[PDB]
């Protein structure tokens, strides 16, 4: 196809053909024919105007020709070329691109290539223009329709006879005759016409002040609007107007300060699983891995004082917590675990079904009942408390930051770097797992995701009955030992429908320890029971059970197990950094960024305050924070995170506006703060970065005086 | 609506792939080594057969052998794709601020804030043996360049260097081509090169004028006072790149004639931004608003010259705009290029294109030229001609087999390579390294081969393995004992210097972590996909390429325990006694006091009991 | 050492520290704006901000029309929807003397990709309304259906397999006196149950010949339905003149320096710095250049498709009359548009521990002080629209997301009049339908803010409402467009949708493919850097293996695939020719993300192991590039 | 479905198993 | 038989046997009962 193309056709002719065709048909090279009939009306089209030339008064031999070649050339153009020639020869503008214009008569041409014969396309074309423009049907086989006499001679009709010719008998000896596509059906529909009902839809779809759609029409199509705009401006009314402010540090005040009031509530603990308090049970092992009911089974084997302890020593309830039942559960998941079935199915499913609460469940009645029944109303929606900053989300800031002797990433390999960019992303990486193998987050995070997938995992024709789920782990330490690691142990509910967003209970029993009543403040959402004692390195530590029946959904595990890609998240993140310190450069500053050159001092950050004095660390100390931020963004996210962090992110630019001294202007500062402020309810994260914010902002207003 | 994890759950059902029917349908055996490969199951009207994926790992691994011929025909495309990508060579990434084979690489060529350079190749084959000598220079250079003393270095490893058979000497005095790596590696060597000054890609030749530089104080755009050695009086070069050929007339600060023949596009730009760069034009020098601050690899900082000539030529058009410009007269022969390389009378100011061929200066001129310590090559006179700042940064994979039979290229391995090398030379020296090591002297562990084994240690750990191993064979050589398979396991860890803890005993570790992990470690206690033995067979499968153990191995080093060279400080003793409890981490082994006992598992089926020293 | 985050901003700029702040571009599974109740409050606002235009009665479909379209001018800064037709009309008169032949070639493009379009492109779109069945299907589904009851009612357009026909289907199905078509119903049949009384009702989705009226299938094609898996679908009626009218938008647009929602990757960082330089250059010697970057609020709220309607008669002025008349459609039909408002509410008893749900039709069959306040106050504000079949009567603004190319032209309309009285600025800007940034070149900041002043109340003259509270300005330089930053050259972007977790679930031939080539578009189109796509690399490698159980040769993991792999491990001498499938090595990395595995791996193959991969006659095999072999395999 | 809720059949507590029950300190006999 | 005891905020009842009259906390029962 291609090899005809090129043969048959000069280069000229196939690549305006091809530019000709893109602009309407975004799959060119999926349809030849079409290319097969546009390069063949381009050709005859300059045959038909390359030859014929003319002079300055009538002389049908200077350089002047009779014909304008319309075709061939972008549509933006030829527009033009076409409503000149026509405005300036005092003749109507055809409504379709001619293909050529003929300067003896002043008249717009089209041409037509017919398969089957002329004067059958000719009276085509005839209905689809009409006495628009004239027409010059030229057929295969040796036949002509022309609309006028003093139009294209005998030899011009040769030439272009002869190259159809040719095309044909090598179509013909070369099986590709049946590719060959005739122009009618391009032309395929052109009798649109309008019935009663949507011209009668259409008559009432007019702007005020018309009466039917032809008057619209007309209006448009008739009525020059110059002077609208600046008329309507003159007439409008002061009042509206984007009434600018010159913004300044003093006009930056601190968002959401009733985190600061002492009568509010603080905000308590909410996340899915134990981040920083979590007490893992460690059993070493060769890698190997286990069915999840297994390593539980050899990890609270390993541990039989607290597996045994068959008696509950309550610390904490919630306040509408019924401690009798998370404990028969809790001792149902163990004895369920620690059999030796091979399934995690609970034992003892109909008391399972009270003890989750699963029980307690509506029942869905008549419509009409309902509607009889004047007692049935609309609940009011739960608005969200306003709580106060709690100390314990700096705390988890802090420790989840900090570096542990376990690792739980283990990434595969790729292959070799061949290209500089690969070597800088591979330093890149390198540097990024050295600071962040060994952060706490990360085990964190590997726990949550493991945790997900394993509860998605048991929903495949397990959601009718009582599982339990082990919440595990493995990890590795500096010196190649591996662990399996038990956090404890969740039992996973069951919906009778399958529909992806259906309710499904989980109660979790999670091994700490972290005394409840040091900060009560919060676990309000939690019942707490004293299980027992543990030696790690000769120090006894009291080991507590934090049980919680919380509910989650097949959506919801799916995002928990793609809270993975926080990682990514953090080494885009620094990439970011890294790039913008190497665009002030010329060349990768991730070296300096990290290590350090000999012009380049390791670079510092200002990771927090000491006692309201400003502390540096190092790159490595920096990602740990940016991961655990991004860790802690995915945990705790919601709508009112999701709100919080796209609308902080303006006040933001103002203040690096500021910093720049760019001049920044406002248009409506009070209610950027408020569009800000009404998403700090009782989401910690939210809470504590308000205050993060105005802690920075005072910062950043100190400095500014500098 | 989660094709994920419906194929995760299908693929662990039994027989989930639909198989056809036919004879090589039915040469899957029904059941191998226990695993049901395809159901033996009759559908009912259907009557279609499964099998598991196990049936497709059985026919990759004993299936019939069917012809492949041809089969590089069918995907031609995907095999040219492989072929330019192969073939290409790669230049520099810039950060800050379309042929059809370029956008195959768009992922890898621009990204939002960087820009790769990338020059595609293909079935440039004709002349493999002056490209694979090219890059052979060209590494010998930058691995000699990162060492102190680098003339020694690169003399001592030009010399164990050979492109396919012919050793590299005898290339770089046969085909006289090559680039200023090849140069300075025929100086290297004592042979003789074509005498040309290098200024990066540009090679002068002076045919008029004298040159005094002196040192002075300039001002650069951005606003810095850099010293520099300036040239003034008039001088006048024949000057060449690649393809591109010219006359430069220069004065002090000021191109005064730049007249040059039409040539590559790419080849007449830098051509004619190193003649500005080299001129020293102040009109160059308030061109730099951005940080002159680039560095070589062996992290040293570049000379204001080389500076500028970096900055110009990552960002061009930063000259080009302030470079003012001119009408070139209509003569015939004399024309004028403007920003883009184009016919423009809008020309650059002092720069001309010409019609007439310029005689090439590359007249043969073989001299013997003085090599310095930094691979600086000087006349008879003193003046430096080129030096290893001149060296193309260009990176390109040989079209011949090059080997480099040094341990100080060993670098250039896959960290899988490199570990082969060192086990393979430790093996084959390992009849002479035992008899030094049992001397009492330890300057085995300063050789080469080792290290290149540390350039694959992570630093932060490389003292504290070294320690490890240093103890570990002083156990197995003093005290006790010694296990040949364990002694060559852990003798080039012994390398770097001890980092024993605060105690003075050493650190304890169950694995050895290595660059890329995930596969790459070394077990101290048990076999690993990077080092295993046979105690009976006497085979070291090292990457699984196993090597016989016959001889060098001894009688009694047999019936040892493999648990007396696992732990450092610690010596079998009674057997796998129960009471004292499971096996204990390297934690308790560390704090166990002196005299103790603990209970060890070297592997899945050997536990084993030791004491504390 | 208490750790705040924010101080990274001391250290780094905010555009570099707030990169991918959002590691994903999907809606979240808690930040759904689903239901009746959002429906009921779309329906309130956009009523709202037009209720002091003139209000009547369809004559057609009998519901509540509000026309907000050249009425009285705001007097306040509420979002408004008086567009006045002249005001649009001399907009885009004076875009096309910026671009002459402009109009003209994107209709006559338009027309003609429409003349060569097929019924079967109405197959390519998200789920659509279907009225046979009321219910959201998949597009393909949807246009079957229409297509069979089109056939049962004398209409054969489809047939021909052109788009002009079936809409000419479409339009004159609007005509017929009754429609009737096929309706797919659970039939509580009989069953022989095994009980006494032998009667098991069971249900099953029967075919039946149902009808309805001219006004009841009038009413259905106006109709879109809530979304619950865009909280808006629109019929298949309606989707063949909204691809003609997106794509007259689309040509237009594409030829608008100003326009920058096609663009995509590298080159909307290189639409940015133009934009930027050209401004920069522009600006009068001594004067000052100012960016404002742009929110709109109650975009879709308040754009009406009665200007939409104008604006495609304006641009198709010279066009045939019948491709105006098909243009014309779209915004006819979406001007009479009728919005379903889903489920209903639910009603609980607390002491009796019941619940029902009252839908859509019954939600005023019990007095409002059974419902709670918001929603009370809802209903009373919708009482006036509520049609007596549970849906609503929206005839002003535009639902979501339907018309963003024409809504892009009108707002590059309003950035290209440049000026107001000849007053010493001029603005330009970019616009990507409802996000903008304004740029204002003048002598100093206050002549600067007249103009930002004189353009927020042009944008209010043509029913586009400038967001105060999210809008702000400053020096030019530094300024937000489509979630990506530009500080000084530095661009970066504020979300990313990372790659999700799994495989694509074809097989384990085609799995590998699709993830290298998303990963190659990720770090081509979305900005992913070299260590992260590398990271991808990886997370997507480890995936592979854990789904497919294809651990490394020389891995300890047990498994019936994995027992063989070993054997083919110890066999082969060549492993690093053996694919990850096979469990070889993984060689793959960010230069050649592009090329099969096959083909990478081809020259360190295996004689054997390559003649039986690549065996023609394997039994097994019976966008992206693979190469067909043993790991090309199907499941049922 | 209507007599059984107008005649208040369906309104009736549902018997469960004695051991929750006992658990539940919220279960008090009527008086 | 036993005792029934109920819970009305959740519509709940249970038969308490004779072996498990004591079983509960007496404050659970009436006065009469009790
Ligand atoms: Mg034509
Ligand atoms: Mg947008
Ligand atoms: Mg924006």
């Amino acid at each position: 196809m291609d090899t005809f193309i090129t043969r048959n056709f000069q280069t000229t002719i196939i690549q305006k053909a091809k530019n000709t065709m893109a602009e309407f048909s975004e799959d060119p090279e999926l349809q030849p024919a079409m290319l097969f009939n546009i390069c063949v009306h381009l050709e005859v089209c300059y045959v038909i105007s390359d030859m014929n030339f003319l002079d300055e008064e009538g002389k049908a031999y200077n350089l002047r020709p009779q014909y304008e070649v319309i075709e061939g050339m972008p549509r933006t153009i030829a527009w033009m070329v076409q409503r000149s020639l026509a405005q300036e020869h005092g003749i109507e503008t055809p409504k379709y691109l001619a293909d050529l214009f003929d300067y003896k008569t002043k008249r717009f041409i089209e041409v037509g290539i017919t398969k089957g014969l002329a004067d059958d396309y000719f009276w085509k074309k005839k209905e689809k223009l009409g006495n628009s423009m004239e027409l010059m049907i030229f057929s295969y086989n040796q036949d002509y329709s022309l609309s006028n006499e003093s139009s294209l001679d005998e030899e011009g009709k040769g030439r272009v006879l002869s190259r159809l010719t040719e095309l044909q008998a090598e179509l013909s000896l070369k099986n590709l005759w049946q590719v060959l596509i005739g122009e009618e059906d391009v032309e395929k529909g052109i009798d649109f016409k309008l019935g009663q009902t949507i011209s009668r839809l259409r008559d009432i779809s007019v702007p005020a002040g018309f009466s039917n759609f032809e008057g619209m029409r007309s209006y448009i199509d008739n009525i020059d609007p110059k002077g609208a705009i600046e008329r309507n401006l003159a007439r409008m009314s002061p009042l509206v107007s984007v009434t600018p402010k010159k913004l300044t540090w003093e006009d930056l005040r601190p968002i959401g300060p009733h985190i600061y009031n002492h009568e509010l509530p603080e905000v308590p603990y909410n996340a899915f699983l134990l981040m920083s308090d979590e007490l893992g049970l460690a059993n070493m092992t060769e890698g190997k891995s286990k069915k999840p009911k297994t390593l539980a089974k050899e990890c609270l084997e390993k541990y039989s004082t607290l597996r045994d302890q068959t008696d509950p020593i309550l610390i904490m309830k919630s306040e509408k917590a019924n401690e009798n039942f998370l404990w028969k559960l809790w001792r149902d998941c163990v004895n369920t675990i620690s059999n030796e079935e091979m399934s995690n199915e609970l034992q003892k499913t109909n008391y399972a079904k009270w003890a989750t609460g699963d029980g307690l469940t509506y029942q869905k009645i008549m419509k009409e009942v309902a509607i009889d029944d004047e007692t049935m109303c609309q609940e009011e929606p739960k608005i969200p408390n306003k709580c106060r900053v709690a100390a314990w989300v700096q705390t988890e800031m802090n420790l989840l930051s900090t570096l542990t002797s376990k690792r739980a990433l283990d990434l595969p390999e790729i292959g070799p770097d061949v290209a500089p960019v690969e070597h800088v992303g591979s330093e890149r990486r390198k540097y990024f797992v050295n600071e962040i193998n060994y952060c706490k987050a990360s085990t964190v995070m590997m726990k949550y995701v493991l945790f997900h997938t394993s509860l998605l995992n048991e929903s495949n024709a397990s959601m009718g009955k009582y599982k339990v789920i082990p919440i595990t782990n493995r990890v590795v330490n500096e010196k190649g030992e591996s662990f399996d690691m038990l956090y404890g142990l969740a039992v996973k509910g069951q919906s009778h429908l399958r529909g992806d967003t259906d309710v499904v209970t989980v109660v979790t029993f999670e091994f700490s320890s972290t005394d409840p009543r040091v900060d009560s403040g919060k676990w309000p959402k939690y019942t707490v029971f004293r299980i027992g004692s543990l030696f790690v390195s000769g120090r006894e530590k009291s080991v507590y059970l934090y049980c919680r029946v919380n509910g989650t959904n097949k959506i919801q595990m799916k995002w928990g197990m793609e809270a993975r890609r926080c990682l990514l998240q953090s080494m885009q993140q620094m990439e970011a950094i890294v790039e913008q310190e190497s665009s002030i450069q010329g060349y990768d500053m991730t070296k300096a960024c990290f290590k350090g050159d000999r012009v380049n001092s390791p670079k510092t950050f200002s990771i927090g305050t000491q006692e309201g004095k400003l502390v540096k660390g190092s790159f490595g100390k920096a990602l740990r924070v940016i991961f655990t931020k991004c860790l802690m963004h995915y945990v705790f996210g919601n709508a009112q995170l999701e709100g919080f962090s796209a609308e902080s992110r303006r006040l933001l630019l103002l203040i690096q506006a500021l910093k720049d001294r760019k001049g920044p202007w406002v248009f409506d500062l009070e209610g950027m703060y408020s569009g800000i402020e009404e998403c700090i309810s009782n989401n910690p994260w939210v809470i504590q970065s308000a205050y993060w914010f105005n802690e920075w902002l005072g910062f950043e207003k100190e400095g500014s005086k500098v | 609506k989660n094709p994920s994890l419906r194929m995760k759950w299908a693929m662990c059902s039994n027989f989930p792939l639909a198989l056809t029917k036919g004879d090589m349908a039915n040469r899957i055996p029904l059941e191998y080594k226990g695993i049901q490969l395809k159901t033996n199951a009759e559908d009912i009207g259907t009557k279609g057969q499964m099998c598991s994926i196990a049936a497709v790992t059985w026919w990759n691994t004993y299936g019939p052998i069917g012809d492949t011929e041809g089969f590089e025909r069918v995907y031609e495309s995907f095999f040219l794709r492989k072929m330019r990508l192969d073939n290409a060579t790669w230049g520099r990434i810039t950060f800050g601020p379309t042929s059809a084979e370029f956008i195959e690489m768009l992922h890898c060529l621009q990204g939002e804030n960087w820009r790769q350079i990338y020059h595609p190749g293909g079935n440039k084959l004709t002349e493999s043996r002056s490209q694979s000598m090219i890059v052979a220079c060209r590494k010998i250079i930058r691995r000699s360049i990162v060492a102190s003393n680098p003339l020694e270095l690169a003399v001592e490893i030009a010399n164990k260097t050979v492109i396919d058979t012919e050793p590299l000497k005898s290339c770089l005095a046969a085909i006289d081509g090559g680039d200023v790596a090849c140069d300075i590696i025929r100086a290297a060597l004592g042979l003789k090169i074509r005498q040309r000054q290098r200024f990066g890609r540009l090679e002068l030749k002076r045919i008029s004028g004298r040159g005094f530089k002196n040192d002075e104080e300039i001002l650069i755009g951005n606003g810095t006072i850099q010293k520099i050695g300036i040239w003034d009086g008039e001088e006048e070069f024949h000057v060449r790149c690649g393809e591109c050929r010219g006359i430069l007339k220069k004065s002090k600060m000021k191109l005064e004639k730049l007249l040059i023949n039409s040539a590559k596009k790419e080849d007449m730009r830098d051509l004619i931004i190193l003649c500005m760069v080299f001129s020293q034009d102040t009109r160059m020098f308030q061109g730099v608003r951005g940080e002159i601050n680039f560095l070589n690899r062996a992290g040293q900082l570049l000379s204001p010259m080389y500076q500028l000539q970096r900055y110009f030529l990552n960002r061009s058009n930063d000259l080009f705009d302030q470079w003012g410009y001119e009408e070139s007269p209509k003569a015939s022969e004399l024309h004028g290029i403007n920003e883009s390389m184009n016919a423009s009378d809008y020309t650059l100011k002092g720069v001309v294109v010409t019609r007439n061929v310029i005689d090439d200066f590359s007249s043969t001129e073989t001299e013997k030229v003085s090599i310095t310590k930094n691979l600086s090559l000087i006349k008879r006179t003193g003046e430096v001609i080129m030096g290893a700042n001149d060296v193309s940064e260009l990176e390109s994979q040989a079209q011949l087999m090059i080997t480099y039979d040094t341990p100080k290229m060993w670098e250039m391995g896959t960290t899988k390579e490199l570990v082969q090398n060192t086990y393979q030379w430790v093996l084959k020296n390992l009849v002479t390294l035992k008899a030094q090591f049992l001397l009492g002297k330890e300057d085995m562990f300063q050789w080469d081969a080792f290290e290149a084994f540390e350039s694959i240690i992570p630093q932060k750990m490389a003292g504290q393995y070294s320690g490890f191993a240093r103890a570990v064979l002083k156990q197995m050589r003093d005290q006790e004992v010694m296990k040949t398979d364990q002694f060559i396991k852990l003798l080039p860890f012994c390398f770097s210097p001890p980092k024993l803890r605060s105690n003075g005993e050493p650190y304890q570790f169950l694995k050895l972590v290595l660059k890329g992990g995930g596969e790459n470690f070394i077990e101290v206690r048990k076999g690993s996909p990077l080092f295993s033995y046979n105690p009976q067979t006497e085979v070291l499968t090292i990457c699984g390429r196993m090597m016989s153990l016959k001889g060098k191995i001894e009688d009694e080093e047999r019936n040892r325990s493999m648990g007396n060279a696992v732990l450092a400080g610690f010596l079998v003793s009674g057997k796998y006694d129960p009471d004292l409890g499971d096996f204990k981490t390297i934690e308790e082994l560390e704090k166990l006091k002196p005299g103790e006992k603990a209970n060890i598992l070297l592997y899945q089926g050997k536990p084993v009991k030791v004491v504390k020293r | 050492m208490n750790i705040n985050p924010y101080f990274l901003f001391i250290d780094v700029p905010i555009q570099a520290a707030i990169s991918t702040t959002f590691p994903y571009t999907g809606v979240p599974p808690y930040s759904h704006g689903t239901g009746t109740g959002y429906t009921i409050d779309t329906v309130i606002r956009t009523h709202e901000y037009s209720n002091k235009g003139k209000q009547y009665i369809s004559d057609v479909t009998g519901c509540t029309m509000v026309d907000p379209t050249n009425g009285p001018l705001p007097e306040d800064n509420e979002p408004s929807a008086y567009a006045q037709l002249d005001c649009v009309l001399e907009a885009l008169d004076r875009m096309d003397e910026e671009h002459p032949g402009l109009f003209q070639a994107a209709s006559q493009n338009a027309m003609e990709t429409l003349m060569v379009t097929t019924v079967d492109k109405l197959t390519q779109g998200r789920q659509t309304f279907d009225w046979t069945v009321c219910r959201n299907q998949p597009a393909a589904t949807a246009l079957n259906t229409t297509i069979t009851s089109f056939r049962l009612n004398d209409l054969n357009g489809a047939d021909k397999g052109g788009l002009i026909p079936f809409c000419q289907d479409i339009i004159d199905s609007l005509d017929r006196p009754e429609m009737t078509f096929f309706s797919v119903k659970n039939i509580k049949k009989k069953l022989p149950a095994k009980n006494r009384k032998g009667f098991l009702i069971k249900r099953i989705p029967m075919k039946v010949k149902d009808k309805i009226t001219k006004v009841e299938y009038i009413k259905r094609a106006l109709s879109l339905n809530t979304m619950t898996k865009a909280i808006a679908t629109a019929g298949i009626q309606i989707r063949g003149f909204v691809l003609v009218v997106e794509n007259l938008a689309k040509n237009i647009c594409e030829n608008l320096e100003q326009s920058g929602l096609p663009v995509g990757g590298n080159e909307k960082k290189a639409k940015l710095s133009n934009a930027v330089a050209k401004m920069l250059s522009n600006c009068p010697p001594g004067g000052i250049s100012m960016t404002v970057t742009g929110d709109n609020t109650k975009w879709n709220e308040c754009l009406n498709p009665r200007i939409f309607l104008a604006m495609t008669e304006r641009i198709t002025r010279d066009s045939p009359i019948w491709f105006r008349d098909f243009c014309s459609i779209a915004p006819v039909l979406f001007s009479n548009k009728i919005a379903r408002l889903g489920k209903g509410f639910m009603i609980t008893s607390k002491t009796k521990r019941l619940k029902a749900q009252i839908p859509c039709p019954d939600l005023f069959s019990i007095p409002l002080e059974r419902y709670n306040e918001e929603t009370r106050a809802k209903l009373k504000k919708l009482k006036p629209f509520f049609n007596e079949e549970g849906t609503a009567s929206l005839s002003p603004g535009m639902m979501m997301g339907m018309f963003n190319m024409l809504s892009t032209v009108l707002g590059v309309a309003a950035l290209g009049i440049k000026n107001i009285g000849n007053k010493e600025y001029l603005w330009d800007g970019l616009q990507s339908s409802d996000d903008f940034a304004l740029f204002v070149n003048a002598k100093d900041e206050e002549t600067c803010m007249e103009g930002i002043n004189d353009f927020y109340r042009t944008c209010k003259l043509l029913g586009i409402n400038m967001s105060k509270k999210k809008s702000y300005c400053n020096e030019t330089g530094m300024f937000e467009f489509t979630s990506m930053f530009y500080r000084d050259g530095f661009v970066s972007n504020f979300a990313m949708e990372l790659p999700s977790f799994g495989v694509a679930g074809v097989n384990e031939s085609a799995d590998m493919a699709i993830g290298m080539t998303i990963i190659k578009n990720n770090m081509i189109n979305n900005g992913m850097g070299p260590a992260t796509a590398q990271t991808a690399i990886q997370l997507f490698i480890a995936d592979y293996r854990y789904t497919y159980k294809c651990h490394r040769g020389d891995s300890k993991v047990e498994g019936k695939r994995m027992k063989i792999i070993k054997e083919l491990w110890e066999n082969t001498k060549g492993r690093d020719g053996l694919l990850v499938a096979d469990g070889g090595p993984n060689i793959y990395n960010l230069r050649n993300l592009h090329i099969p595995e096959i083909v990478l791996k081809y020259n360190l193959m295996d004689p054997e192991y390559k003649g039986r991969l690549l065996h023609p006659q394997n039994p097994f095999v019976g966008d992206y590039d693979a190469v067909s072999g043993t790991h090309s395999w199907r499941t049922k």
